[PDB]
């Protein structure tokens, strides 16, 4: 447990100097915001296209012209401001649709990840999922996804199933591993040998039905009892 | 420094005949990035260190200590 | 069969409204900055479809690779396994899949970012790391497992007792080595199974011909040709000629985009689907009803396709 929490706490740590100094993490809200500054920016500048007209500025043609003229120069400035309107609200529709699905995604997160324990592989950040915490961000939400990563391998020998008196015998849970000339039970996620028992077991059949079977005595925890 | 990609011809780039993640991405597996009396290099991107998996028939590995980590989305 | 990316297309709307008449293009100035961010669109797009493939193929860290000798407890890879034969190391179906699928005027398609070549390293590697090391090489280093074992593992996953694996593993090896047997035979007969694929192609390609054709159009003016304005009038009626053409062509420009950007949206929503397939059924075993297929997921293999990826589930 104070390794875990040590790890915990060193991993949050890394959070602070990774978000301190490096202030291109956030590139996916500072995108957001950007691509609505530049089409706000686009929209005003083409207010200072002509489309045609003998000037981009409305009170020139209406203090220089009467309206038999007037109407025909402003037409080509109303048609080119409201296509110039009808491409911005056409790709604030489309990116507005963009970020509804990365909102719907966000709030299954908040519902997997946050509220629940996800199964969902790499759902809740690469390792197996723990547990996740949001933190608020300008348009956006940050998950700070907690996971369990498997660091230290070795190698063992392994087999599907033990051999005894005649029957095969397979792990309740987790598989079977030697040291190199010993038998040992242990959860697969985790090394942590056990002795091979008719408890860490279940009985199916006999040996000759199991390709790669071993032989190694199954332990009985009543037999020393009755011995006893 | 004057170099032909299937995007195209490449002009003052060095190509280089080593591998490295995508920096400046240019089209077809090339990259380019800047490097090294520095100069633009470009080199065809690495996807990933190559891993034989040292698998058989009666071999497992498992794990007997683990990290907690945090990764932010 | 899920779409991951579509053609990269770049439009130069100079060249496609106005074809190299510098008069033309001085009369577009006056229609300001549509055509820049015409461009600006088009390459959301294209980089949007780098992206796409990137996150689909990409999750695998390294380039896992299968041991020499094939000693997976009696299921045979070798059709979805890289074939050596070939200078793009496919897969034997990453071959059918591929033959299963099949503008000077500023139109051009762009190379995408990772080549046929490079999307069949990352298949083959996601697959190469499902083989030796079960869902482990998602969740960290490929730890290296049996492959009769991990299957085991998978049977325990969907709550069948794991000695019903190996008392029965002839059988579920034949049984799995027949059904990708009829992946191959129905690949080799039934074109249309691609069609998802092929329709990706099919609707790109009739946006860029509907886009070519209406350079064919008047839109009112005296010639759908620019120099025949050019050549036949001067600057105070070609003028009038010419925004006749440059509103037509414009419009139907800024109908191209805004397709092709819904259209964009259609393929990301299907990219972002592929990249959850691919993390949940290949790189794990999924417990969501019909996510991975029909029954009971054991598990998926990736295999690349031509804007695509197809899982083997």
């Amino acid at each position: 447990q104070k390794l875990i929490a040590n790890q915990f706490n060193s991993a949050i740590g890394k959070i602070q100097d990774s978000l301190s100094s490096t202030a291109s993490a956030l590139g996916k809200l500072q995108d957001v915001v950007n691509q609505n500054a530049q089409a706000l920016n686009t929209l005003v500048k083409q207010l200072s296209s002509n489309f045609g007209a003998i000037s981009s500025v409305l009170n020139d043609i209406l203090s220089r012209l009467c309206p038999p003229e007037a109407e025909v120069q402003i037409d080509r400035l109303i048609t080119g401001r409201l296509q110039s309107l009808q491409t911005y609200v056409t790709q604030q529709l489309i990116r507005a649709a963009e970020i509804r699905a990365s909102a719907n995604l966000a709030a299954t997160k908040m519902s997997e990840c946050v509220l629940g324990q996800s199964k969902r592989v790499d759902f809740c950040g690469k390792g197996y999922h723990l547990m996740s915490f949001p933190q608020s961000a300008p348009h956006g939400v940050v998950f700070l996804h907690v996971t369990y990563v498997p660091a230290q391998e070795k190698n063992f020998t392994t087999a599907p199933a033990i051999c005894h008196d005649g029957k095969a015998h397979f792990p309740r849970e987790g598989v079977f591993v030697s040291n190199g000339t010993h038998w040992f039970v242990t959860q697969r996620n985790f090394y942590e040998p056990q002795i091979i028992t008719t408890d860490n077991t279940f009985v199916s059949g006999n040996c000759d039905v199991v390709i790669g079977i071993v032989n190694n005595t199954v332990y009985d925890p009543l037999q020393p009892e009755l011995d006893s | 420094n004057v170099f032909q990609t299937r995007a195209g011809c490449l002009i003052g780039a060095e190509h280089v005949n080593n591998s490295y993640e995508c920096d400046i991405p240019i089209g077809a597996g090339i990259c380019a990035s800047y490097q090294t009396s520095q100069s633009i290099i470009a080199y065809t991107m690495s996807l990933g260190a190559e891993n034989s998996v040292a698998y058989s028939n009666n071999s497992i590995a498992i794990p007997t200590n683990f990290t907690i980590s945090v990764t932010t989305e | 069969i899920l779409p991951v990316s579509m053609t990269k297309t770049s439009v130069d709307c100079t060249m496609y409204i106005c074809g190299d008449s510098t008069e033309c293009s001085n009369l577009l100035l006056q229609y300001g900055s549509f055509c820049t961010q015409l461009n600006r669109a088009l390459t959301g797009i294209a980089v949007e479809q780098d992206k796409n493939t990137q996150e689909v193929f990409a999750q695998v860290k390294q380039i896992y690779k299968t041991p020499p000798i094939k000693d997976f407890g009696g299921f045979n890879f070798s059709q979805i396994l890289p074939d050596p034969s070939k200078p793009s190391k496919r897969s034997f179906i990453e071959d059918l899949l591929f033959n299963k699928v099949t503008k000077f005027n500023g139109l051009t398609v762009l190379p995408p970012l990772l080549t046929d070549e490079m999307i069949a390293q990352y298949t083959s590697a996601l697959l190469a790391g499902t083989i030796t090391s079960g869902w482990t090489f998602g969740a960290g280093a490929a730890l290296q497992i049996p492959f009769a074992m991990q299957m085991a593992y998978r049977f325990n996953g969907i709550g069948v007792t794991q000695n019903v694996l190996y008392e029965n593993q002839k059988l579920i090896a034949n049984q799995f080595n027949s059904a990708i047997g009829k992946i191959q035979d129905s690949l080799s007969s039934t074109a249309s199974a691609l069609g998802k694929l092929q329709d990706v192609v099919n609707q790109n390609a009739q946006a860029l011909n509907t886009l070519v054709k209406q350079l064919s159009s008047n839109f009112g003016a005296i010639s759908s040709v620019l120099n025949d304005i050019l050549s036949r009038l001067c600057p105070p009626e070609a003028e009038v000629q010419i925004d006749r053409l440059i509103t037509g062509r414009l419009q139907s420009l800024q109908t191209y985009v805004t397709q092709q950007l819904i259209r964009a949206a259609e393929i990301r929503a299907s990219a972002n689907l592929a990249a959850t397939k691919m993390s949940e059924c290949v790189l794990g075993q999924s417990k969501r009803v019909d996510f991975c297929g029909k029954g009971y997921h054991l598990m998926s293999f990736p295999q690349s396709a031509p804007h695509g990826v197809v899982f083997l589930h």
